[PDB]
């Protein structure tokens, strides 16, 4: 009967959904086709991910537990709790008693919100996210090219034939749609070129299978790269007009022969230099990687290496050509531009600079700390220690997806004050102290930011179960209980529209309007009548850094038995 | 675009004495345990150059890799395919629909069985015994592998690889050096 | 003569769409809940595989009640006659046949999501002749890998086949 | 083993006079009580090669007898086997799985129903009237019957049974001596 445009929240790509309701309940689920990204067609996600919403067990009421048991309590002197118990442990102990867990499954405005009552209300830098363990590939992209996201623009690598160069194959069992386009890109012409040590459904659509054993691929990738250089197919020009000098590179190249790892990973010889070959002689290559290669510890040398390889040959900041960083959630990249981390702030900056800090006293209202946070693997440290009185648990379950999970279990025993702004279904909740009900995706009206940096806005459809309620207005109750300057959250779009002035410089004309009228805005957009940088991301140039030039470094092969002789891995 | 090479045999010299065919058999099998010597090939022979003697002497013909080539083009599965300058058919689609035969004038192709991994290669469904796998043989001119093994195997070198811009310009100039000597 | 539906191997993620599809349509209809299409691991490829129409069946010939039948184009089951016994399992060569049991259900995402949503009988791809649209699987795909075949595709695909290759003959050489 | 003779149209002598189809049609069914004359034929016509024309003229075409068939090994029943030197199929154990359909590029196998003593033959259990039994139809190169009837039925001898090594040899021979008699 209606029919209510919203973006699918199961992943990272960013589809558009219809959500077809009927009698206020969601009745069915639709494809858009005129959306540049999924063209009409969904996943099991989409199409039957819509039946989450109204279960029967859904939570409708506050609750908070006095002797051991859960009562059902109006939501004011719940908030009197609250209230009065972050106010007793900051007299206390002062304000670093908590660690906030903003959830990845949440728009962009709630972490924006939850990072700012967190920071001008009581004021410390505890921010967090759970989708942390891709942490290293932000911090290699940043200090090899400068650039903290992706690159290129999803759509782009089926207009035509380009070359596929896939780490880690698991996209076809993580984006089932991504997937999708790079075989759509087989226009008779697309070529892949597949490195992982299992067996996948894509593997087996590949004319080149370069099969390597888990922590072997460093060394894949240098022999590659020193095949591409003695075959004379580097593109000299862009080294010698923008990167920083070749030899350096080469002093720790060619260490690696053909031979080399030809008895070192037992791969055969002549599919090295076929790939080589296909990467080296075509203009068009894209860096897929899944979930694999980021699961990994030594993934920092490993993922410059890989943003390295693109350097030497010329395919970035190119339409159709680029490396392609994966997330594995809706709004991973609504937690690094925004402050999710206990190291930056909105905008890319990072607190540990005073010129950070010294552009914003009044616009952003109480003065805020100067010092980095605790970080996620530190925190149960602390509470452990007991330096830490509260946490956040918002919208998440951080007891069963995180690893080490009987640690934190053994931690959870630390009970002061605990809230969980969450929904139905979570042990965290049954072992916390206070219960609050939260709105789910299609409950709220914020914005998605996809793996390929895309915004778009969600809209809402169907009316919050009982008293659930959405978490702008009830950081707002506990800011003015314990009393803020001023009141914020009028509405979504105030928000949003001081996150449009307090950073002009990256996104300020990503508005209501454009967004309503265009099918979605990827920033950088520092103006209202821009459309946007892409399949260029800045770099058109490698000059992303503040030195305008990038660097390299140099990698070696790491170090890890008859106790144990399968490794284990898991996606 | 490149003209083609192709190896070429001289019939003036050539004995027959059936040694260039045996390197070509040992270097096309590589991967199916050889070590260059007799009774590790546990498999039968299958040659790509193949002898035909005649009252005018002995010679072998292989295949001149056509530029416009039929074989390619009447191979409706796709199994013939140009990958580099020469031609090359791939084993792993070929189905043994022998109007290959029909299209070759010289005639280099043979169906053969399969051999990989020292063992005959086995099908599913066929007649109450089991049927080889047939598969079409000819030469490659050896450009996955290094410098062919039928050259330097002769013993007076009377095969030589020939591409066809050389020949012809050395033709010419010596038909135009005889001309210019005469007037 | 009767119509299927085939799925070529080279356009199939095994993103699991084609058979939550198949089976949640059937479940609102009010048939069984369960999938009547299986995705199958090989060392050399994945395909869906389904009841491709037998226009003999070896199905009807075993079962004793005579549920199985002929309707339209397709074979159907008539599950309110099916009595459970396991005979046409025994005679289906591509095994197109399973139970409405809970164990039937292999580990994915798919019993992930029937497990937080929430008689025994032979179920079998009965091609949704109930259904205004065409069959579901084909519908649902990312990337449309299933078809439908027709009594008239076939004939234009044989004879598209015989004159590409008579035309390829003559022309390249008689 | 040797390789399978397939029989082969020549299309700059065929006309399409159609006189091919019936005499193979009339071959393989004298169970049906045909005696060779018209008007004893109960039966609906059934050949086993098929004649089609585009602009460059008109030719049958029939099953090739692929080595390494697809056919055989797409069908899971098994019905299709090679009886003797020649790749027929079995007429009891098909099904009517058509997916031997989507595996022949060459489109020689046509899925009819089965006509025996006469009379077109029933299934026992299907809808109320009674579905007939549908069998592959192809060409089986008469192995159980004399000599290829395709052949001495057409007026031209546009039809040829070809052996795809005796014919290797011919033109091996034919090669050499075109290149002897220059060098
Ligand atoms: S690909 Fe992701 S966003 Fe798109 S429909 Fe599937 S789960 Fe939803
Ligand atoms: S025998 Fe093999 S190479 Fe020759 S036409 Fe048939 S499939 Fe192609
Ligand atoms: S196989 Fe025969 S027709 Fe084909 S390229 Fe070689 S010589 Fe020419
Ligand atoms: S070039 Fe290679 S494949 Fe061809 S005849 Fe010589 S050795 Fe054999
Ligand atoms: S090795 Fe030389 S002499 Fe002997 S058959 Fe070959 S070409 Fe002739
Ligand atoms: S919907 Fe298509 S891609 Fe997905 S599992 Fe089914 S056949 Fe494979
Ligand atoms: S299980 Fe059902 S369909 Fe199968 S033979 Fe028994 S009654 Fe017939
Ligand atoms: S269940 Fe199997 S044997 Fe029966 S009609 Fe379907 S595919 Fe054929
Ligand atoms: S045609 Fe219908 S019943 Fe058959 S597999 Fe597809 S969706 Fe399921
Ligand atoms: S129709 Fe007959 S010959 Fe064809 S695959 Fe089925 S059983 Fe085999
Ligand atoms: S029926 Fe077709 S595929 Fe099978 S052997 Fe004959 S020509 Fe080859
Ligand atoms: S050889 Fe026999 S079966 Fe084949 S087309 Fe000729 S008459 Fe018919
Ligand atoms: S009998 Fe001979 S001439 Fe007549 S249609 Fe058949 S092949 Fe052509």
């Amino acid at each position: 009967q209606e029919k209510v445009l919203t973006t699918c929240p199961y992943c990272g790509t960013g589809c558009g959904l219809y959500l077809k309701v009927e009698n206020e309940k969601i009745v069915g689920v639709e494809p858009d086709k005129l959306h540049p990204v999924n063209q009409g067609e969904l996943c099991i996600k989409g199409y039957y991910g819509y039946k989450y919403v109204h279960d029967p067990r859904r939570l409708t009421s506050p609750l908070i537990k006095k002797n051991g048991k859960f009562v059902p309590v109006s939501w004011d002197e719940a908030l009197n709790f609250i209230a009065n118990g972050l106010k007793k442990i900051k007299s206390e102990y002062g304000s670093d008693a908590f660690a906030m867990f903003c959830s990845a499954r949440a728009t962009n405005e709630d972490n924006y919100a939850a990072q700012k009552f967190a920071r001008a209300v009581i004021g410390i830098n505890n921010v967090d996210h759970c989708a942390r363990l891709h942490a290293p590939t932000v911090a290699g992209l940043a200090m090899t090219l400068g650039s903290g996201a992706m690159t290129n623009s999803i759509p782009e690598i089926s207009t035509y034939s380009d070359v596929i160069f896939i780490i880690g194959s698991n996209t076809a069992e993580c984006h089932p749609l991504i997937a999708a386009h790079v075989i759509k890109a087989k226009e008779r012409g697309a070529k892949l070129i597949v490195a992982d040590p299992r067996m996948n459904a894509m593997v087996h659509k590949a004319d080149i299978w370069l099969r390597v054993p888990s922590g072997y691929n460093i060394p894949l990738i240098n022999g590659m790269i020193h095949i591409i250089i003695k075959e004379g197919l580097v593109k000299t020009d862009f080294v010698k007009n923008h990167a920083v000098g070749f030899e350096e590179m080469a002093k720790a190249v060619e260490k690696y022969t053909p031979e080399y790892v030809e008895e070192l990973t037992g791969i055969p010889k002549k599919d090295l230099i076929k790939a080589a070959r296909f990467y080296g002689q075509a203009q068009a290559a894209a860096i897929l990687y899944s979930m694999g290669v980021t699961q990994f510890s030594h993934g920092t040398g490993n993922v410059v290496s890989l943003a390295n390889l693109a350097v030497i040959t010329g395919n970035l900041g190119r339409p159709g050509a680029g490396i392609c960083p994966l997330r594995g959630q809706n709004n991973v990249q609504g937690a690094c531009d925004v402050g999710a981390l206990p190291n930056v702030l909105p905008g890319y900056l990072d607190v540990t600079k005073e010129q950070n800090r010294e552009r914003f006293e009044k616009v952003w209202g109480v003065k805020l700390p100067s010092n980095i946070g605790l970080r996620v693997t530190e925190v149960p440290d602390a509470i452990l220690n007991k330096r830490v009185r509260a946490l956040y648990i918002f919208g998440e379950n951080p007891i069963m997806s995180d690893p080490d999970s009987d640690h934190l279990r053994h931690a959870l025993e630390h009970l002061d004050l605990l809230i969980v702004q969450d929904i139905f279904l979570t042990e965290t909740a049954r072992l916390a102290h206070v219960v609050l009900p939260a709105a789910c995706w299609a409950e709220k009206d914020g914005t998605f930011t996809n793996t390929e940096r895309r915004v778009q806005r969600v809209r809402k459809a169907v009316e919050a179960p009982g008293e659930a309620k959405p978490d702008w207005w009830i950081f707002s109750q506990i800011a003015e209980r314990m009393g803020y300057t001023g009141m914020q959250y009028n509405n979504v779009q105030e928000i949003w529209d001081e996150v449009r002035k307090i950073v002009p410089e990256k996104f300020g004309g990503i508005s209501y309007a454009r967004l309503e009228k265009e099918k979605g805005l990827a920033w950088p957009c520092p103006t209202e009548d821009h459309t946007g940088t892409p399949g260029k991301f800045a770099t058109p140039c490698i000059c992303d850094e503040g030195a305008e030039k990038q660097d390299f470094n140099h990698v070696i092969v790491g170090s890890i038995d008859e106790e144990y002789p399968f490794t284990l891995t898991t996606g | 675009t490149q003209l083609n090479p192709f190896v070429v045999a001289n019939p003036a010299k050539c004995i027959g004495c059936k040694a260039c065919e045996v390197a070509c058999f040992a270097v096309h099998n590589r991967n199916n345990h050889v070590g260059a010597t007799v009774g590790t090939v546990s498999i039968p022979v299958i040659p790509r150059l193949h002898l035909i003697k005649t009252e005018h002497g002995t010679m072998p013909i292989q295949c001149r890799h056509c530029e416009d080539a039929p074989c390619a083009n009447v191979c409706t599965v796709g199994a013939i395919k140009r990958e580099g300058n020469a031609i090359v058919v791939d084993e792993k689609l070929c189905i043994g629909c022998k109007s290959c035969l029909l299209a070759c004038p010289f005639g280099a192709i043979e169906l053969l069985p399969q051999y990989e991994d020292g063992r005959e290669v086995f099908q599913i469904n066929l007649k109450l015994v089991q049927e080889p796998r047939i598969i079409a043989y000819k030469c490659d001119l050896c450009n996955d592998l290094g410098e062919p093994a039928c050259v330097k195997a002769c013993p007076e070198n009377a095969l030589t690889l020939v591409m066809p811009t050389e020949m012809k310009k050395a033709r010419n100039k010596e038909a135009a050096l005889s001309f210019l000597r005469v007037v | 003569p009767n119509r299927f539906v085939i799925a070529d191997p080279k356009r199939c993620l095994g993103c699991y769409t084609c058979i939550a599809a198949c089976a949640f349509v059937h479940e609102e209809q009010g048939l069984q809940p369960f999938p009547r299409l299986y995705l199958t691991y090989t060392s050399e490829g994945i395909m869906p595989i389904q009841c491709r129409h037998c226009e003999d069946a070896p199905c009807a010939e075993v079962c004793p009640v005579e549920a199985i039948k002929k309707e339209g184009n397709a074979i159907i089951i008539d599950e309110k006659a099916c009595i459970g016994c396991k005979t046409c399992l025994l005679a289906c060569s591509f095994g197109a046949i399973d139970f409405s049991v809970q164990d039937s259900l292999e580990q994915s995402i798919f019993k992930d999501i029937k497990e937080n949503l929430m008689r025994i009988v032979a179920v079998k791809c009965d091609l949704c002749n109930f259904r205004e649209e065409g069959p579901a699987c084909v519908q649902f795909c990312p990337t449309k890998a299933l078809k439908l075949v027709d009594g008239d595709e076939i004939n234009k695909m044989v004879k598209n086949k015989r004159t590409v290759n008579v035309e390829s003959l003559l022309s390249v050489y008689g």
